């Protein structure tokens, strides 16, 4: 899929759901 | 989902419900990976000792909630899949009848590769279960928790069950804080990791099995889908 991945309503609207910061977070440490 | 919370409104497109026909009711979340394809645990369709042999006609799955709910065509259950000792190759595959019809509300998440594994799969690193299973041991919108990736030795300390390559767990130690899992009605369902790398989901794990919901010094045991990606790919040549 080419544009599996990518949310309708977050991804394609540069908006960014309410629990994603926690995620990335997590990563750096 | 046991500690979660209300998910907002397009969180998880590729969520899926598996329904049962009659009398209704859930029976394990699912996930959308194509326009044609869902991907679920073995163990929701077979599970001999239950007397559990779902045919494709046993069940409805529902996309959406907008809602598109469908039939489904051919079922693909792992060959090895072991329900007799510990649920490896906790995987299947369910083919819709027809293609279904993408939206704001419908949409595929990515089956990782390699290079995302590498990357992604490691040991205190968060990922994303979703679900309408139980809060406890029913929720009226899609649930949603993050859970940290749990080393292999401290899964495998957890349980006396034998974990095999093909699962990993997840969730957090007692007392790091923060709780969560997964419960009755959300097995089947995604764990979905996103990637830096290109800002697209993808799913790691199926939710699979666990002792209880959410219990100090236990974890929640995922099917490892990058490692299980061959199969998958192979039904579907
Ligand atoms: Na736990």
């Amino acid at each position: 899929e080419a544009d599996c991945g990518l949310r309708p309503l977050f991804e394609k609207k540069q908006v960014q759901d309410q629990t994603e910061k926690e995620l990335f977070e997590s990563y750096i440490e | 989902i046991v500690e979660g919370q209300d998910a907002e409104v397009g969180l998880s497109p590729w969520q899926v419900m598996l329904f049962r026909k009659s009398p209704q009711e859930l029976l394990c979340g699912a996930s959308l990976i194509s326009d044609r394809w869902v991907l679920t645990a073995a163990h929701c369709l077979l599970y001999p000792p239950w007397d559990k042999n779902f045919t494709v006609d046993d069940l409805l799955v529902r996309i959406g909630k907008v809602e598109k709910i469908s039939m489904l065509d051919k079922i693909y259950i792992h060959p090895r899949y072991n329900w007799k000792e510990n649920l490896d190759r906790d995987i299947a595959l369910l083919k819709l009848k027809r293609p279904i019809e993408l939206s704001d509300y419908i949409h595929p998440v990515c089956l990782p590769d390699k290079q995302t594994a590498a990357k992604l799969l490691h040991a205190g690193f968060k990922g994303r279960v979703t679900g309408w299973g139980n809060r406890r041991e029913q929720p009226s919108v899609l649930q949603v928790v993050n859970l940290p990736l749990v080393e292999r030795p401290v899964c495998k300390a957890s349980t006396r069950i034998r974990i095999t390559d093909n699962m990993f767990c997840a969730g957090y130690k007692p007392g790091e804080g923060k709780r969560g899992d997964a419960c009755e009605g959300d097995s089947g369902g995604p764990f979905v990791m996103k990637s830096p790398y290109n800002n697209r989901w993808y799913q790691m794990g199926i939710v699979s099995w666990g002792e209880g919901c959410d219990r100090d010094g236990k974890y929640g045991f995922y099917t490892h889908v990058f490692r299980l990606k061959k199969w998958i790919q192979k039904v579907i040549d």
